[PDB]
């Protein structure tokens, strides 16, 4: 029982409430390390090198320095730590603004509102909120500028709605309007404990000395925003994180990609070859120290202690060959994807001009999947159409009426059901005539278009009136029903008034109760009380959900309206149905109590009131139907034609009728005039089995030619799809949908949009993409792989829960063809090069165990090897993985066939992984056997008979290695930009200068005493400059001659396009 | 900030829009075939130039191992052809001969005797070749105290632990700690080519044979001879322990510095003597070698090398052929790809893609 006192800060302070501070920062200066280390050491590479460093701390085992691995581990750890800290700076910067805005609090000591900050707001302080500024906390409305005390708030942020709401104030508290009289308000405010129900509240406010009941209509959430009212006086109840905006926290799922799984297999491949190289050397060591025990007497070996010799020698080659698993790879590939998302969400061709909404990639872990998408689960309304509705036609009592009959079907033959069109003037003449029988039907129809809805009107200075409707077809019904007779004027709580432009009278309909339109319910109802004393109910929705509630005792307009829905949908018009039912007071006395219990239930409300709503919609008298126009977006016919030309199959999951999607599908160039449609419209589960069997056998009885398989399309409604998703029939449905180039599902439930996406991905291997708008296809986006959200008129519910938010549908032709093919080809080669550059060097450590009696002696310096994966070979991967374009963007869209390269996986696989690995072994052996023939006995210098040694030769190996590694990237790159000349030739000049400086200064500080005299014997020797010229050319003559052959006498698809790009 | 000047339109720069100017390399036959004939054109003079430089080197190797068994004692018998190797600009008439000789208390010596058939104008260098000796062993390459080499009197408990087997003998600090000093090659050379029959001697220089940095870092010790003991393998030259006079000076001892530089391969040379002042005239010479280092310790061999010097070391055609191999592969595929272009061209269209 939360007890709140009006004013009196000393009274409510003893309870110990929270403070209005908001912080979404995960890392703080108090427990940063206890959670960052547990998160960083959870991966494979980090935990592997943690045990390697702990093993390296035993005596007489480490072949290099004691800190050559933990030093490199901390470098890649702080690079990951600074990025984890930068994101927390942006989160802390965003939370600072929410604690910096102004909030004037009524101070009883000053008798006026004193401006303070949000963090200074305390429970029980009366605040004054102005217009167009958000609410700081959960505050009840005491009074406002309106005569009754109501306000119009926009409860976005917490939800996806954009329309306005209405919160009314109690008659006892609406009296205190003046600022000076606020000091007289006093009493207790008993409220509930902080909960998460956004639509429930059961507080109790005791104004003065008498208590009054509360309701959820007198509670504004923190995420809301005042829209039209000038000022509001609010009493804070919940503050800080106790508010229903942050107390109801959410969770985000983690999605893995295809390349991430191939990487996991490539790591196991290197881990197996690691144990092989360790066991080969460890066995050869234990047999040579036993066979040649006399020729190795100058080493003073242990002798009888050979049980632990294998273990000590196992740890030695573990530390030696541990560099074959690059730790710089995971950090590089993470920054490459993070940087590619930046270059994608900053393009002009992906920026919408009409609305400043650029493309944003909320999850940068799914960027490479754009170059390998095969299925697209789309949507009709909003995604394929502009979602701007326009009332065009209507049908009342079996008669159709439009404006300006087109041409031929002017006269009506009256062959039973009326077919044709009339004029709107004939509708008015049929209306005002009291002698007609269908005149009350037309009156009840027109009142349905401007009463049953839930639209808030807005008045302007120009005398006109504007309707702000949440659903775009709602505004079409209000404006369509207004510009011919019954106009909707002003809306207020518990009342709806209309004005008849024919006679000038004004009617007041007492809005007694309403029922919200749910995407699963597919039907809206609203029960009013007419001024005559009757209580008449109105209902509207889809035909697949209203006709089940009709009757047959007194309903003769069914066969007439059903035929009119067919000719409307055959043109592409979005149609609805209208119904009504007169109820009594004997049944409403009990049904009202049922609705009240369903509204104030703490258990569940999203489904409880839906059941109580269908309890009253028993009978329905169909009055007529409507028809609304909706056009396609711009450039959509061109993108779908190009996406299908690239080999992508598009599935449409629409919740509307069937013939509408087929007509807009032919105009959208999705279907065709010669395409064979395969309809499946069944009524029972057994009927769907025979239909699916008749489909599959008729397909396999004959071969499918190229022209035959291309001209197949499956059309299955919602009821038929509900049966074909059972475990017995899901296999029959999936085997017939893979043969048709297009699939059009109709009348699909919101939750059925997820079952279709999950069924295809759990019984196949292709990657799925789901694009849509609104709260009906939010589960479709969360269930697929790459989820795309469209920001349209339905709100911002789907654009926030998606991975990529796009302005419209046109931008998929470039997000997938250009930015997808690049992202896949870039990250693929960048990882293959990272495995090659690391193997081409540390493999010489293996060819050397055959020359040091399998001891495990390092060929190169301990710290010079650690700088390999940190300084000199960390930029060619970034250039080829971010700024590389294997084909021009102008030709990537002209020839959409190139998308099939990445769609099949022709750039990244385990078979190609071994190709780069054994290429490293080949280059490793060339530099090894090449130098040992030149530095034979060390007698390779010409400086007064002096000789080289161990360290003067390891430098030549290290230097020749990086010239071939960087020389390999030169053949890999396709585009030579300014960033390329800095990473490939620039990294070479970096080493040619860093070594004479490092080897002449650091040996004096006891860091690398092995380089005391190696600069003179290398840079001063004429043989060192000749081995660097012939060995790199000798090892890269294979790649140069093979690249010329495959490009010339065995080209691929892009090998010919790159030639046309060059010569044109 | 009520209006909120956001304007999320990204910039139109060449970086953000990925429109940077660049160069696309194409492997046209007109841009590859001239490259292959160019590499062959420049690597052939360099290739034949490096084999001629290695050809002009004149050397002579005499494997003096097994001299205390297979060599004579009373006269100079011929050395088996299995051991001797030589390369000279002129023909050699007399085969090299050797003879064993012992001294007092059993001090053997191998007296080699060879012939130089031509006047060697270049300077003369003399190495010794040790085979099957692994100085690149991990336990061996790091076994030496770097502070004792500088000359400090490091106490026992502060000694480097990388010389654990040979360290602190009989509770006394072994001054040259490690396996590298204890396993030192201790054969002595005559330091003069004794001319025979109308040929004068040819003195050789023992100083300035190690690296310049070695002479700088190797400094005379500051220990007391009553607190140190010689390494185990040095207890023959320094019996009864160390004294104030027996204590060696590792700054002047350049044979110690040359040995401490561990080699990379089990086959390595080590410089000991040289002469850069005058030429070596033709005649017959003799080299006396005290036999102190047994080949049974490391199971390898011992050789006496007498070489000159060239631009690329001394007598080695490994680098010379690599320039000819690369020039050979380029000239090979340079003609293979040329006739394939003349006879059977691709003729795979021009603008017609594969799809
Ligand atoms: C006097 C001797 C001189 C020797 C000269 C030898 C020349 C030929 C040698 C071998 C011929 C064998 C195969 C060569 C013939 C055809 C190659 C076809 C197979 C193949 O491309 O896979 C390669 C792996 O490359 C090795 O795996 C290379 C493996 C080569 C195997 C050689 C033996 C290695 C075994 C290990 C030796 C260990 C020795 C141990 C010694 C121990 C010492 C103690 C893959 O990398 P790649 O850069 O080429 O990829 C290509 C290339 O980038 C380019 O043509 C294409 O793009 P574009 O067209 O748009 O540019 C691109 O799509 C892609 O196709
Ligand atoms: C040139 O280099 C040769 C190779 O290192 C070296 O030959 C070795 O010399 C050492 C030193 O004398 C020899 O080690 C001694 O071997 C005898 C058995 O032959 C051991 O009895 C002796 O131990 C003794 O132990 C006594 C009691 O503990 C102690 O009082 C004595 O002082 C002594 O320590 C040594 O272990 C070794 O066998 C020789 N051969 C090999 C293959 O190592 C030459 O001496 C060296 N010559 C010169 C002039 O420096
Ligand atoms: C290099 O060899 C020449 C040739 O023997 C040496 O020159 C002789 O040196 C001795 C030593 O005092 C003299 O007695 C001779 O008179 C010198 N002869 C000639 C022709 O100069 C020379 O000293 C040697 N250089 C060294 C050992 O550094
Ligand atoms: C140049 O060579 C001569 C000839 O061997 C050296 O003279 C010998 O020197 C040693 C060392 O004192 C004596 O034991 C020999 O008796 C000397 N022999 C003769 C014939 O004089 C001379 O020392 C060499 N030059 C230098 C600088 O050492
Ligand atoms: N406010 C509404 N009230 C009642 N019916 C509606 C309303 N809006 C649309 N409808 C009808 O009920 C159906 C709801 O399905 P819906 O999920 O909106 O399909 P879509 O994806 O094409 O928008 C619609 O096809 C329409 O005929
Ligand atoms: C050596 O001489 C005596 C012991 O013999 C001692 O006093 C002295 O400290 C020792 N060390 C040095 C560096 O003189
Ligand atoms: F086309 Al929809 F929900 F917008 F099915
Ligand atoms: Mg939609
Ligand atoms: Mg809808």
């Amino acid at each position: 029982p939360r007890v709140i006192h009006i004013n009196d800060s000393l009274a409510n302070s003893s309870f110990g409430y929270s403070d209005n501070h908001i912080s979404t920062t995960k890392y703080n200066f108090a427990t940063f390390l206890p959670k960052f280390l547990f998160q960083e050491f959870s991966k494979y590479a980090n935990l592997f090198f943690l045990c390697t460093s702990a093993i390296q701390q035993v005596p007489h085992v480490s072949p290099t320095n004691r800190y050559t691995t933990i030093g490199t581990l901390l470098v890649v750890l702080i690079v990951s730590a600074m990025k984890e800290c930068i994101e927390d700076i942006k989160r802390a910067n965003s939370d600072k603004e929410l604690n910096n805005s102004t909030a004037e609090i009524f101070s009883e000591a000053h008798d006026d509102f004193v401006e303070k900050r949000w963090i200074d707001i305390r429970v029980g302080d009366i605040i004054r909120v102005k217009s167009e500024e958000p609410i700081p906390a959960d505050t009840i409305i005491l009074s406002s500028s309106e005569p009754e005390g109501l306000c119009y708030i926009e409860t976005a942020n917490l939800d996806g709605e954009t329309n306005l709401k209405i919160k009314q104030s109690r008659v006892e508290t609406a009296k205190f309007i003046d600022v000076k009289t606020l000091k007289n308000m006093n009493g207790k405010v008993v409220s509930e404990q902080p909960n998460s129900s956004l639509y429930t509240y059961e507080g109790t406010m005791t104004l003065n000395d008498r208590q009054i009941p509360l309701s959820p209509d007198q509670m504004i959430l923190r995420g809301a925003t005042l829209r039209n009212t000038a000022w509001i006086f609010g009493l804070v109840i919940f503050t800080g994180h106790e508010t229903k905006l942050l107390r109801n926290a959410t969770a985000t799922p983690i999605k893995r990609t295809a390349v991430e799984k191939i990487i996991n297999r490539q790591i196991i491949a290197l881990f197996t070859v690691l144990i092989v190289l360790i066991l080969i050397s460890s066995i050869g060591n234990v047999i040579m120290s036993t066979a040649d025990a006399k020729h190795l007497s100058y080493l003073y070996l242990e002798g009888t202690n050979k049980a632990g010799l294998f273990f000590k020698d196992f740890l030695t080659f573990w530390i030696l060959f541990s560099n074959l698993v690059p730790i710089s790879l995971f950090v590089t590939v993470e920054l490459i994807k993070y940087y590619q998302a930046f270059m994608i969400g900053s393009d002009l061709d992906l920026y919408y001009e009409k609305t400043d909404t650029p493309t944003v990639v909320r999850t940068s872990s799914l960027v490479e999947e754009l170059g390998q998408i095969e299925y697209i689960f789309s949507d009709k309304t909003g995604t394929l159409t502009r979602n701007i509705m326009e009332f065009k036609s209507c049908s009342i009592a079996g008669h159709c009426y439009i404006d300006k009959i087109p041409e031929d079907k002017t006269a009506t033959v009256e062959d039973g059901i009326e077919v044709g069109y009339r004029k709107f003037d004939d509708l008015k003449k049929k209306l005002n005539d009291p002698s007609d029988e269908d005149s009350p039907i037309i009156n009840d129809f027109l009142t349905l278009l401007a009463t049953c809805h839930t639209v808030i009107p807005e008045f302007q200075s120009d005398g006109s009136i504007k309707y702000q409707a949440a659903s775009p077809d709602e505004g079409a019904l209000v404006q369509g029903g207004a510009d011919l007779g019954y106009k909707f004027i002003i809306r207020k709580p518990n009342s709806v008034t209309v004005l008849l432009e024919e006679t000038g009278e004004e009617k007041e309909y007492q809005l007694l109760n309403i029922c919200e339109f749910n995407s699963t319910r597919k039907r809206m109802s609203a029960i009013f009380r007419f001024p005559d004393g009757s209580i008449k109910l109105f209902c509207k929705g889809a035909d697949t959900v209203i006709l089940e509630r009709l009757d047959d005792e007194a309903n003769q307009y069914v066969e007439a309206t059903m035929r009119h829905l067919e000719d409307y949908a055959s043109e592409g018009l979005r149609t609805l149905c209208l119904a009504m039912r007169d109820i009594s007071e004997g049944e409403y006395e009990e049904w009202n109590s049922i609705y009240n219990e369903a509204a104030t239930t703490l258990d569940n409300r999203a489904e409880k009131l839906d059941e109580a709503a269908n309890l009253i919609e028993k009978n329905l008298i169909l009055i007529g139907a409507t028809a609304i126009e909706d056009k396609l977006q711009d450039g959509v016919p061109e993108t779908i034609h190009t996406l299908q030309e690239a080999g992508i199959k598009i599935w449409v999951l629409t919740g509307d009728r069937q013939e509408t999607a087929i007509n807009i599908g032919m105009s959208c160039r999705l279907l065709s005039e010669d395409m064979n449609l395969l309809i499946i419209n069944e009524e029972t589960r057994d009927d769907t089995e025979r239909n699916l069997l008749e489909k599959i056998n008729a397909l396999n009885e004959h071969q499918l030619s190229t022209h035959d398989m291309n001209t197949l399309a499956l059309v299955i409604d919602g009821k038929s799809l509900g049966f074909a998703l059972e475990p017995e029939l899901e296999d029959y449905l999936l085997t017939v949908a893979k043969l048709c180039k297009a699939v059009i599902c109709c009348r699909v439930s919101p939750l059925q949009k997820a079952l279709v996406v999950k069924m295809v991905k759990r019984k196949s291997s292709s990657l799925l993409l789901a694009i849509g708008d609104g709260a009906n296809d939010v589960s479709m986006i969360q269930a697929a792989h790459v989820g795309v959200g469209i920001s349209g008129m339905e709100g911002m519910q789907a654009a926030r829960s998606a991975d990529i938010a796009v302005g419209q549908f046109k931008f998929l032709k470039k997000l997938l063809l250009v930015h997808g093919s690049w992202s896949y080809q870039r990250i693929s080669v960048a990882i293959l090069y990272s495995f090659y550059k690391n193997t081409a060097l540390y493999m010489t450590q293996f060819w050397y165990v055959f020359a040091n009696a399998f001891s495990g002696q390092s060929i190169m310096e301990s710290w010079t090897m650690s700088f390999y994966n940190l300084f000199f070979t960390v930029w060619p991967p970034f250039v080829i993985g971010v700024f590389d374009q294997f084909v021009s963007s102008r030709l990537l869209e002209r020839y959409p066939q190139l998308y099939k390269l990445g769609q099949k996986g022709q750039f990244f696989s385990v078979y190609i992984f071994w190709g780069w690995i054994i290429n490293g072994f080949f280059h490793s052996a060339i530099v090894f056997i090449g130098t040992i023939l030149i530095y034979r006995y060390g007698f390779a210098l010409n400086m007064h008979g002096e000789l080289a040694d161990h360290w003067s030769w390891g430098v030549t190996v290290y230097t020749t290695s990086v010239i071939i590694v960087l020389g390999k990237a030169a053949l890999v790159t396709n585009q030579w930009t300014k960033f390329t000349l800095i990473a490939i030739p620039g990294s070479l000049l970096f080493w040619l200068i860093f070594f004479p400086i490092y080897a002449s200064i650091f040996p004096h500080a006891n860091i690398s005493r092995e380089y005391y005299g190696v600069v003179k014997h290398t840079y001063g020797s004429g043989v060192f400059w000749l081995t660097l010229i012939v060995l790199p050319i000798f090892a890269l003559v294979r790649d140069f001659l093979w690249k010329y052959y495959k490009r010339m006498y065995e080209p691929e698809t892009y090998h010919v396009i790159q030639e046309m790009q060059k010569y044109n | 900030t009520k209006e909120g000047p956001t304007s999320k339109k990204p910039p139109n720069t060449a970086f953000r829009q990925q429109r940077l100017k660049a160069w696309q390399p194409i492997l046209s036959p007109q841009s590859v075939l001239p490259l292959l004939i160019f590499v062959a054109c420049i690597f052939t003079p360099i290739g034949i130039g490096l084999i001629v430089s290695a050809t002009k080197v004149q050397d002579l190797t005499i494997d003096y191992s097994h001299c205390d068994t297979k060599a004579s004692t009373t006269a100079f018998e011929d050395i088996p052809k299995k051991y001797i190797k030589y390369h000279f600009k002129s023909k050699v008439e007399n085969k090299p001969q050797w003879r064993l000789t012992e001294n007092e208390n059993g001090e053997q010596s191998c007296e080699l005797q060879f012939e130089i058939p031509n006047d060697i104008k270049k300077s003369i260098f003399i190495y010794y070749k040790i085979t099957n000796f692994y100085q690149n062993h991990r336990r061996y390459v790091q076994s030496f105290d770097t502070k004792q080499i500088l000359g400090e009197p490091i106490k026992k408990d502060d000694l480097d632990t990388s010389c654990s087997p040979i360290r602190s003998r009989e509770d006394k600090i072994i001054y040259p700690c490690g396996l590298i000093a204890n396993s030192m090659f201790n054969d002595t050379f005559s330091q003069v080519l004794s001319g025979i029959d109308d040929t004068e001697d040819y003195n050789l220089t023992n100083k300035h044979i190690s690296w310049s940095i070695d002479r700088h870092r190797f400094k005379t010790t500051k220990y007391n001879a009553s607190d140190i003991v010689p390494p185990p393998n040095w207890m023959k030259k320094y019996p009864d322990g160390y004294t104030d006079e027996n204590l060696p000076d590792i700054h002047t001892w350049e044979e110690f510095q040359v040995w401490m530089r561990t080699a990379a391969f089990p086959k390595f040379y080590k410089l000991t003597l040289k002469n850069e002042s005058a030429s070596l005239p033709k005649g017959k010479y003799q080299m006396n070698i005290e036999l102190n280092y047994p080949i049974s310790l490391f199971g390898g061999t011992k050789s006496f090398v007498l070489t000159t010097n060239g631009a690329i070391g001394g007598r080695n055609m490994s680098l010379g052929v690599l320039y000819l191999i690369v020039a050979g592969l380029c000239a090979l595929f340079g003609i293979i790809f040329l006739v394939k272009l003349i006879f059977q061209p691709r003729a795979m269209g021009d603008h017609t893609y594969l799809n």
